[PDB]
């Protein structure tokens, strides 16, 4: 760990958190399907989307987890997975200075279970992510949309909703409003073909097709 | 003569209009913390008689500082509306004249223009409190300029 | 008459200057520009809909003590009488249970706003 | 008190009454036991439709259960009558 | 394979009753949509705008579809009733500054390369 430029290890983390990941598979096995931990040292645990409020209610309330904080709640969408939605769950322990990622995965039809019941600060990570996927969640207080417009239409965050949307806003004086019509714009958006032709890391080549 | 007069009482209401303006209470986004710098000890707007008031009902000026959504842009529309006239617009900013760093984005207005007309465009990502002034004293001159009363003498 | 004149002509001059507010400018009047204001959004109802007053009591209890300076601004001439014994045992009596009846809204959570 | 009581022919008029307002509706093709699917040309939205002028004429909720089979405007008359116990 | 978690409605039968309520919603609230908005359109225009947005899913027979169309109706009834939306959202169903664009092959022909 002598090298100017990069980055040193933290190989006490990196046993502790694997040691506690065992842990959780070991105990929860009905739903933790994979666990792993990156080389700079994050934990995560992939569940069935069925185990969203055992497993969290575990890892809030259990005495060796005592993850009291839901740092961030977020959805990534990857079209070619059969599940393309992965709800991802960042919670933080204030008692063992620690850290866990909680992932599952859901489709366009599936509901997934609220965590409202079990971390308060749910409620508007979940109105964002069925605003900005159209992932719906069960038995949610209230759900709505929280960041896009009134009457909006689609899913902004989808890898397949256009980055200039379908409709855009101007004032129209014959009506007196703000009326809503098809997207033209003066400059399209010009797309950039940045990838190399050449692999970059080697040590995440996938075996070939 | 008649011309003369005129072009007098056109000085006069066109000197007591750039002297007491009162911009809207109404900021979007960064560019409101550079337009609150411009009423900081610094620069200090009220000086020149520039005032803020809240209701848009007593606003001369409104500067569209920040960017401007689909969403708010309704309630632009509206506060726009609610200004009894003479009313000048001001733009300032990339976000407000023509999208900025947003322009290609689904939920963004392309220029706060499409919605209200605009007077003055004040450029920059922000532009600097010295550099909303100067778009101020520039909308003052406009006015300054105006011939509403010798348009109206010779109809 | 000098009072008359003079209420006269402040609200002569009030009058006036409203009516060239209204004659003197250029107008433009349209739906949108006369719309009721709620901060760039339409209100989500009317004005008109009933307001909670949660400072009944002490509003009540204002009418009460509002009588009260009627009672005691004539104390300054009631203290010319030759009956001062009389005149100052009744003025103190007097204020002293305004006093009491402020002691008793007081201390029977009668000035606190309700919930 | 001294209101005229509720009877099955009282019943039928007003129903045959809402169902002519309905603009859908040949006024001259309506009979009392016509089904409104079969013989009036409606759809499913609009028998939702006259359901609803039911509820305002008679001034009680029908449910969504029950309201899927009043499907003629004898039915009508029928679930009126017997959800408003009016026997004569 | 083929076995799928729902949402709200196990059958088409169940679904349908969810369609039927929400559009008993959806009729009545027009008249009081067209009275707080100041819509300068009728009820029977309203009320036909419902049924075109109703009929333009009448095509679907898998339940948890219907059930997210009902979700986002509800939405929507949400949005309106409560007067979140402005005028300008309430009138984005009527497309009235849109100008007609052509439907037959020939004017589609003359205006542009689209199909
Ligand atoms: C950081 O995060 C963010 C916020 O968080 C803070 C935000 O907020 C916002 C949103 C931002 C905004 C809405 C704009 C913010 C901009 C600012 C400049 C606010 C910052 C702070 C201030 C203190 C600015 C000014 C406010 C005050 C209170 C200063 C006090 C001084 C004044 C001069 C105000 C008025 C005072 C006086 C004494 C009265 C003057 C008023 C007049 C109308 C002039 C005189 C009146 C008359 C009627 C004329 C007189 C003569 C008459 C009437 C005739 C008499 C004579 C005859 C002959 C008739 C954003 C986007 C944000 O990102
Ligand atoms: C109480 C209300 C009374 C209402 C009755 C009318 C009162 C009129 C008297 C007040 C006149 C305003 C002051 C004159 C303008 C002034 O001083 O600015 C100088 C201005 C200053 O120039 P400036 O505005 O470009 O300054 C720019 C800022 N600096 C200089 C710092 C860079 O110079 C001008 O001459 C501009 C034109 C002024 C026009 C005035 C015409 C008045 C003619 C009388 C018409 C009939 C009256 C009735
Ligand atoms: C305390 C102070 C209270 C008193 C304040 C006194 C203010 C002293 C200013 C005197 C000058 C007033 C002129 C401004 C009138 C408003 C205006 O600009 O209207 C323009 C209008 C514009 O009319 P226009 O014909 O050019 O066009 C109107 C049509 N549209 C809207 C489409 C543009 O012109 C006039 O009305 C001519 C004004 C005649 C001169 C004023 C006469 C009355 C006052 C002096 C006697
Ligand atoms: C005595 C009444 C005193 C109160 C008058 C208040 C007022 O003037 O408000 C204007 C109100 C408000 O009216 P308004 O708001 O519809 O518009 C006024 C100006 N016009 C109509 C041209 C657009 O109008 C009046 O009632 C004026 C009454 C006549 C006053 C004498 C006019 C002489 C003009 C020279
Ligand atoms: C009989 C009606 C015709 C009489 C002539 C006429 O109405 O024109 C006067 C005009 C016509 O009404 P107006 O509504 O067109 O004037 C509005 C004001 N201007 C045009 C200046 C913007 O009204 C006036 O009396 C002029 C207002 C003078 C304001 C000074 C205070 C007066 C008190
Ligand atoms: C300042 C210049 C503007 C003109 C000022 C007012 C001009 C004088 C008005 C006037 O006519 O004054 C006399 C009149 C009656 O007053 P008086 O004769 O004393 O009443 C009988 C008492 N035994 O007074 C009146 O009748 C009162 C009229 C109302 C006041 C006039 C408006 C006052 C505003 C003046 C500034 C504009
Ligand atoms: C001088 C009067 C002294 C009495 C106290 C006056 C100030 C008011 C204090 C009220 C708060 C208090 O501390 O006493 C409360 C008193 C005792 O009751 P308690 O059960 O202990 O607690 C209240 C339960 N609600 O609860 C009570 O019962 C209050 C009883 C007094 C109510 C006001 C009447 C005061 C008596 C009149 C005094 C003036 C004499 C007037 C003579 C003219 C007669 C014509
Ligand atoms: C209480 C009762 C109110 C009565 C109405 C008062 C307002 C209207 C008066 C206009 C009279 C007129 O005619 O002025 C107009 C005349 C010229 O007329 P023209 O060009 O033929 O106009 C025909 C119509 N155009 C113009 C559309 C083609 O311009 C002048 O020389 C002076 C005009 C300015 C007003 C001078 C007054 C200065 C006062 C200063 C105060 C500080
Ligand atoms: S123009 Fe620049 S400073 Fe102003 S709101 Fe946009 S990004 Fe922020």
């Amino acid at each position: 760990d002598t090298r100017p430029t990069v980055r040193p290890r933290n190989d006490v983390a990196h046993k502790q958190l694997s040691a506690f990941g065992e842990y959780v598979a070991e105990i929860l096995p009905k739903y933790v399907q994979q666990v792993q931990v990156s080389c700079f040292n994050e934990l995560e645990i992939c569940i069935h989307p069925d185990g969203v409020i055992p497993v969290l209610t575990f890892l809030r309330d259990h005495s060796n987890a005592q993850f009291k904080s839901l740092a961030d709640l977020t959805a990534v969408d990857i079209p070619t997975r059969q599940n393309r939605f992965e709800i991802v769950y960042n919670l933080l322990s204030l008692r063992f200075n620690s850290r866990i990622r909680v992932k599952t995965y859901t489709d366009e039809l599936t509901p997934i279970e609220s965590s409202v019941p079990v971390y308060k600060a749910a409620n508007w990570y979940e109105r964002e992510i069925w605003d900005m996927f159209g992932v719906f969640f069960a038995n949610h207080p209230d759900l709505r949309r929280i960041l896009t417009d009134y009457g909006f239409e689609g899913h902004p965050f989808r890898k397949d909703f256009p980055l200039s949307g379908y409709v855009e806003l101007r004032y129209d004086d014959e009506v007196k409003r703000v009326v809503a019509e098809p997207v033209e714009l003066a400059q399209e958006f010009r797309k950039f073909d940045l990838n190399s032709p050449w692999e970059a890391f080697p040590a995440y080549r996938q075996p070939p097709e | 003569r008649g011309e003369y007069v005129v072009a007098k009482l056109d000085d006069l209401i066109n000197w007591a209009r750039r002297s007491s303006l009162w911009p809207m209470t109404f900021g979007l986004a960064c560019c409101a913390v550079e337009m609150m710098h411009m009423a900081a000890p610094r620069y200090d707007m009220d000086r020149f008689g520039v005032v803020f008031r809240a209701s848009p009902r007593q606003s001369d000026v409104m500067i569209v500082a920040g960017t401007l959504t689909n969403k708010m842009a309704p309630a632009l529309r509206k506060v726009y509306d609610q200004m009894p006239e003479p009313r000048y617009v001001v733009s300032m900013g990339s976000c407000a004249n023509g999208g900025g760093y947003y322009h290609y984005s689904y939920s963004v207005v392309r220029g706060c223009d499409r919605i209200v007309p605009v007077d003055i465009y004040v450029p920059g990502c922000p532009p600097t409190a010295e550099a909303l002034l100067y778009g101020i004293l520039q909308l003052q001159k406009k006015i300054k300029r105006e011939k509403r009363l010798r348009i109206w003498y010779r109809r | 008459m000098n009072l008359m004149l003079a209420l006269l002509t402040n609200f002569t001059l009030a009058t006036l200057l409203v009516i060239i507010a209204f004659w003197l400018p250029q107008l433009n009047v349209y739906s949108e520009k006369t719309s009721p204001y709620e901060c760039g959004f339409d209100p989500m109802g009317s004005a008109r809909l009933p307001f909670s007053m949660k400072f009944f009591l002490v509003a009540i209890t204002f009418l009460l003590f509002d009588l009260e300076i009627a009672l005691l601004l004539p104390l300054p001439w009631a203290s010319q009488t030759a009956n001062l014994n009389t005149m100052l045992t009744m003025a103190l009596f007097l204020i002293i249970l305004l006093a009491v009846s402020l002691a008793y809204e007081w201390t029977q959570k009668g000035l606190e706003w309700t919930e | 008190s001294d209101a005229p009581p509720l009877t099955l022919e009282g019943i039928k008029d007003r129903v045959l009454y809402v169902l002519k307002l309905y603009d859908k509706i040949d006024p001259e093709k309506l009979s009392v036991n016509s089904h409104f699917m079969k013989d009036l040309g409606l759809d499913s939205l609009d028998q939702v439709e006259i359901i609803m002028a039911m509820e305002d004429e008679f001034g009680f909720e029908i449910p969504d259960i029950d309201a899927e089979k009043l499907m003629c405007p004898q039915e009508i008359v029928d679930y009126i009558a017997d959800k408003k116990d009016v026997y004569e | 394979s083929t076995s799928v978690k729902p949402i709200f409605s196990r059958d088409m039968n169940e679904a349908k009753r969810r369609v039927r309520e929400l559009y008993r919603a959806w009729y009545r609230e027009v008249p009081n949509t067209v009275h707080l908005f100041q819509l300068d359109i009728s009820v029977k225009q309203g009320r036909d705008k419902v049924r075109e947005m109703f009929k333009k899913n009448a095509h679907i027979t898998d339940p948890r579809v219907v059930d997210l169309l009902v979700i986002k109706g509800k939405m929507e009834l949400e949005e309106t009733i409560k007067v979140w939306k402005q005028r300008t959202h309430v009138m984005r169903f009527f497309h009235e500054t849109e100008a007609p664009r052509p439907k037959d092959f020939l004017s589609k022909f003359y205006v542009g390369h689209d199909p």
